[PDB]
DNA sequence: ATCAATATCCACCTGCAGATTCTACCAAAAGTGTATTTGGAAACTGCTCCATCAAAAGGCATGTTCAGCTGAATTCAGCTGAACATGCCTTTTGATGGAGCAGTTTCCAAATACACTTTTGGTAGAATCTGCAGGTGGATATTGAT
DNA sequence: ATCAATATCCACCTGCAGATTCTACCAAAAGTGTATTTGGAAACTGCTCCATCAAAAGGCATGTTCAGCTGAATTCAGCTGAACATGCCTTTTGATGGAGCAGTTTCCAAATACACTTTTGGTAGAATCTGCAGGTGGATATTGAT
């Protein structure tokens, strides 16, 4: 019931700013952000796959979707951390 | 003692740009929302969060529109916003 | 009737946050009209969402979906 | 018996993202690497926003991030501002900006 | 190969304007129109089903989607012709 | 015998059904959905073709070209708002000159 | 020695080009431009004629719209002449900048 | 041959015609360069996304459908070229 | 305002080459007929969540006065942009060749989707903590006036 | 520049409403073992695509003149902002009922999954039309001059 991104946002927050806290409304905004970006990326990926007659969405689609969706260096840092997470996941 | 016109205007601008609270009163706004909604469907009932959401969206929309309006007034060599400005802003925006 | 409920000082505050220094007297009615049209569109789509769910209570999510449709995405009430 | 998130070195849940992808109706098939990659990007963007917002927080002498700090963070940074150009942040307010022509002289 | 709505558009054209013809570019634009509206409707319907946690798109979703997408009389005429087509289909 | 004929439609219901199933819109597709959708598409096609036919005739032409389509769309408010963010190739613009620019 | 007063031929041209639908930019320079930009994005890309055609239709449509918004901005400022200031205003209102 | 400074290929008369279709009566001399700048930004964005689509497809020809998908992304949907 | 004289639509005809309409066969949707699931509607129901109601308080709107400064109107000169005729070249456009592509088939090793059985992270309320929202009071800036 | 009159910070404090941590169920990944696609890795065409060629055209760049328009300057009446005194209603807080939710079970009418049987839409030549591109000729607008 009522699945949320709260714990993960709080984890990341504690990673970057160890004694910064976050209000409820702010957390809600963060949740909205996550869901929105999720749906943009996934949507664009879905269209990408559909254009090329592919029935599967690989990490490649996510990447091209990021290149299309995000602006500039935000996009290349996102692509780099995505590739990094994927390669590290593939290992063991 | 009396302040010159526009001084208090600038003061107010700084104040309300500094703050984030809702500017329209909640009860009249809720009454308005319920009127408009009733004419669409007759026995609708409303979440408090729904009225809150509507008020946030509305105030944001209006403020943005009013700064576009202000830009049109400044563009026309004027310091005062007029309905012609709002209409120009809304037609450039493509809202009509 | 209640559309006039939104007051001149309230619209004035909205103008202040928008960086407006001087306001014509004719502005307020135009502002009320605009707000009315905006709410008409948004509430129409939200209400549509409520009806399709065969519900009789408009939820925050209905408003959010409507806003998303209108190209006015909202965070913090979703969603 | 350890989660995919840890395997990817992430705080964001890869499994949950995977599920949301296949039940999402985006495609018949979801690649094994796709939810990892996406979770990574989400975690990164949240990270950037949260750091800049944290900075906004420190700057206004607060230890708890509120929506205003998020708004300041988003609008003061060009890229985030353009990513969310058509997005409204509740209780965020606006950036303090006054046109020069309105200023005294 | 390259399936098109050309034949159907031409049929409808001959119904409404029996001695009007149509150029290639005009027909192409018409195809773009049909596909565009198609994907807006189906998209909005998909979102509708997903919001209400339903895994199937019935004529109901299509109707609500039309009501959301189309303005005023366009919507009322579309809804009427849709409902009429569905009932006529169910009776035969 | 085809479903289009059963619904009294010119637009192919079957094709619409197929495209719904390939689209990824939902796990399942209702029997009534492709009928309803094909009906709405056929109607919108009809409306546009009527206004376009009118524009063509008004410019003394028997063959509809893109210009006629553009005239049709922009002169009708509802179609104009449906396709407000849409560009018609070789469609041109409506002839409109701001009053203040005319010579007097 | 006959000469039309300024703005007469302007209005005539406005009527002329508003009646017609043809592309106003010449095709070869536009193609050259598109291939340049694309090349500086990626060096081994090749272009369908239809791709450049699409780009030119989209671009001319866009520019024409922007220029009518610009014209409205000029008229609003009590002016008959469009200026870069007008384009800048139109583009910020549109949300392009 | 090397492609260089083709933005100037778009001429003052062409921009002027575009203005006439837009209903513009009088044009400041500074307009043409500004117009070129705008067109350049627009084409850069659209072609950037088209090219991205071509890259994802592992093709070396930008197709009309690539352009159309790109335009649709930018909120500038186009009819008449296959999409 | 007429007269007259440029240039300019504005119309109708006409012959004709380029598209449009029309005709004739074939892979691949579309439709049929049976065998299985299944999703979501119907039918009860336990609960958060909304709608009134009441009442007291003080937080703001309303209405009025009155003056300062803004916007609208007029005048007018400088110069910038329109109009035009010259002359020169870059674009058009109508075919030609060779080529480097997508586009198609034919298969497979790799990757993903299922079908059950287990193993934890996630989440929901209680049980502790903790900034911060207000609340004053005094130092500094801002403003308007001599 | 100084003088008074507000307004704005900035510091410093403290209880509390709301954030953080803490405790146990359980939905939902994760792990195992089988069952299916598929997206490429090579091998191969058939086609648009790039790049010329070669005249001719018409469209462009340039330079000159001048009219009309843009921006600067002034005037002034009008209106909107600053401030205040009054009173109205919106804001807070708490309670009460119940209405409209979701949450659970149960079970058909509806949808999915295969294997054949037909029909159709698409593609490629065959067989007509329709704007179009000119061509005067008839009214129209624009501009200069009585």
């Amino acid at each position: 019931r009522k699945e949320s991104y709260s714990i993960y946002v709080y984890k990341v927050l504690k990673q970057v700013h160890p004694d910064t806290g976050i209000s409820s409304k702010a957390m809600g905004i963060m949740n909205s952000f996550v869901n929105d970006i999720f749906e943009r990326i996934a949507g664009e990926a879905s269209r990408l796959a559909h254009y090329n007659k592919r029935s599967t969405i690989t990490s490649r689609e996510i990447q091209t979707a990021v290149r299309l969706l995000l602006p500039g260096e935000l996009a290349k840092h996102a692509v780099s951390e995505g590739t990094k997470a994927v390669t590290k996941y593939t290992s063991a | 003692h009396r302040y010159r016109p526009g001084t208090v205007a600038l003061r107010e601008i700084r104040r309300y740009q500094k703050s984030t609270e809702l500017l329209i009163r909640k009860l009249p706004f809720q009454r308005l929302v319920r009127e408009i909604a009733q004419d669409f469907n007759t026995d609708l009932r409303f979440q408090s969060a729904a009225v809150g959401a509507l008020q946030e969206a509305s105030e944001a929309y209006l403020v943005g529109l009013l700064e576009d309006t202000n830009l049109c007034a400044i563009h026309a060599k004027r310091v005062t916003i007029m309905p012609k400005d709002i209409q120009l802003a809304r037609r450039i925006r493509g809202e009509r | 009737d209640n559309i006039q409920g939104i007051t001149k000082p309230a619209i004035r505050r909205l103008a202040r946050r928008g960086g407006v220094k001087r306001i014509s007297g004719l502005i307020y009615e135009e502002t009320r009209g605009v707000l009315k049209v905006f709410l008409e569109n948004v509430i129409r789509d939200a209400v549509t969402y409520t009806e399709h769910a065969k519900r009789k209570t408009v939820t925050a999510m209905d408003v959010v979906y409507a806003l998303k449709r209108q190209g006015r995405t909202l965070y913090g009430f979703g969603g | 018996a350890k989660t995919r998130s840890s395997r990817a070195g992430l705080q964001f849940p890869v499994g949950r993202v995977h599920r949301l992808l296949r039940k999402g109706n985006y495609s018949e098939r979801v690649g094994a690497g796709a939810p990892v990659y996406l979770a990574a990007v989400l975690e990164y963007l949240t990270a950037e926003i949260l750091e800049l917002a944290g900075n906004a927080a420190r700057d206004n002498k607060k230890t708890r991030i509120i929506p205003r700090h998020l708004q300041l963070a988003i609008r003061n940074d060009e890229e985030l501002n353009k990513l969310l150009g058509r997005v409204t942040i509740a209780q965020g307010g606006v950036l303090p900006n006054i046109q020069a022509v309105l200023l005294p002289k």
